[PDB]
C-alpha cells in the first residue's frame, strides 16, 4: 500500500512543477529582472532542473530529505552553471544545525 | 518546505548567474545597503513562481491574454497586437504587422511614411477648411 | 457460481484494444 | 489481470501521441525553428517515430 | 520519465540534423557561447510537445483557428484568409 501513497504525493507535486519568475520590487528596474527570468528559465531548460527537482521532492517523500545542487564548474562542458540531484545516500550534513 | 528549499536553490542560482555570466551571454541569450550578495539581489529583485509553461514567451502571452480579457474592448486592440507579438503564431510578422495596420502602433519605414503624410495632409485640410 | 466467476473474469480480462488498432 | 492493466497504461500513453514543435527563444529565429520543426515532423513521418 | 526521454530523443534528432543535413535538401523537404553543440541550440530553440494533428500545417491551422476565435470580429478576417491559405 505503499507505494499507492507515495506515488500520489509525488504525481501531486509533479502536476504542480513551478518555474522561478524573478519580480523586482521596484520595478524601476522591470527589464533587468526580466532578463534575470530568461537566464533563470534558460539554465532550467539547459539543466533539465523541472526533472531533477521532481526526483529530489520524491525522494523526499519516501525518505527524510532530498538535496539538489546549484553550482558552477568549468569543463568542456558548455553549461556554466550546473543543477543536478544528489541523493539522499550519498550527502553527510552535520547534525548540529537548528 | 519543498518551497523554501526552491527559494534556497533560486537566491544561489541567481547569485551564480550575477557572478559568472558575462553581458555577451545575456545578449546572446535574450534580446535585451548590505554587503551580502544574496541580501543585494533579494532587496531590487524578488523570486516568485509561475507554472513551467514552456518558453518564458508562453507565460508572458498568457499574461497579457489575461490582461486583455481584463480590458474593456476599447484599448483592446493595442493589448491585441502586443499579445500577437508575444504568441508564438505559426505566421508572426504578418500577422502583427496587420494589427499594427489596423491599430497604427509601433514597437515599418514605409508605413511610418506614409501615416505621417496622412495624418498631415488631414490636419492641413481641416485647418484650412 | 463457479460459471458466473468466470463470466465475470472474462468480462474484466477499448483503452484496452488500443494496441490492435494502432 | 495484469495485461488489463499494462494494456490500459499503454492504451492511455498511445491516445497522447505528440510530435516535437521547437519553439524560438530569442525571437529573432522564429523562422529557423519552423523549418527545424518542420524537418523534425519529416523524419518523425519517414522513420514513423 | 517518457517525457524526460522524448526531450533526450528531439534534442538528439536536432543536433543530427544540425550536422548532418544540407540546405538544399531543407529547402526542398520544406519552403525554407557555449562550445557544445548540445547546449548551442538549447541556446535559442527550445523543444515543445504538441498532439500529433498529421503534418505541421494542421497543428498550424489549429494555432490559427485558436487565435481567431480569441480575436474579435474586426480584424479577425485578414486573420481567417490566412488560416484558410
Amino acid at each position: 500500500v505503499i507505494a499507492q501513497s507515495v506515488n500520489w504525493i509525488i504525481g501531486s507535486e509533479k502536476r504542480g512543477r513551478t518555474d522561478f519568475n524573478i519580480l523586482p520590487r521596484k520595478k524601476a528596474d522591470a527589464k533587468p529582472a526580466e532578463a534575470k527570468t530568461k537566464l533563470l528559465k534558460y539554465l532550467s531548460d539547459v539543466n533539465r532542473l523541472p526533472f531533477h527537482r521532481s526526483r529530489s521532492f520524491e525522494d523526499t517523500v519516501k525518505v527524510g530529505l532530498g538535496w539538489i545542487e546549484d553550482s558552477y564548474d568549468d569543463s568542456t562542458d558548455g553549461e556554466p552553471i550546473y543543477s543536478r540531484y544528489e541523493s539522499w545516500r550519498n550527502v553527510i550534513f552535520d547534525s548540529a544545525s537548528t | 518546505n519543498l518551497r523554501f528549499a526552491v527559494q534556497m536553490q533560486g537566491e544561489i542560482q541567481l547569485s551564480l548567474i550575477e557572478q559568472f555570466v558575462t553581458e555577451e551571454k545575456t545578449f546572446r541569450i535574450t534580446n535585451e545597503l548590505p554587503e551580502n550578495d544574496i541580501v543585494r539581489t533579494k532587496a531590487d529583485f524578488i523570486i516568485g513562481e509561475s507554472d513551467w509553461r514552456a518558453t518564458y514567451r508562453q507565460a508572458a502571452s498568457e499574461q497579457l491574454s489575461q490582461m486583455i480579457m481584463k480590458m474593456p474592448p476599447q484599448v483592446g486592440l493595442v493589448m491585441l497586437d502586443l499579445w500577437a507579438d508575444s504568441t508564438d503564431l505559426p505566421n508572426r510578422d504578418e500577422i502583427v504587422k496587420r494589427i499594427r495596420q489596423i491599430n497604427g502602433m509601433r514597437d515599418p519605414t514605409p508605413e511610418e511614411l506614409q501615416q505621417q503624410q496622412a495624418a498631415a495632409e488631414q490636419a492641413q485640410a481641416q485647418k484650412a477648411m | 457460481d463457479m460459471m458466473s466467476r468466470d463470466i465475470q473474469m472474462l468480462q474484466q480480462v477499448t483503452v484496452a484494444t488500443n494496441k490492435l488498432f494502432d
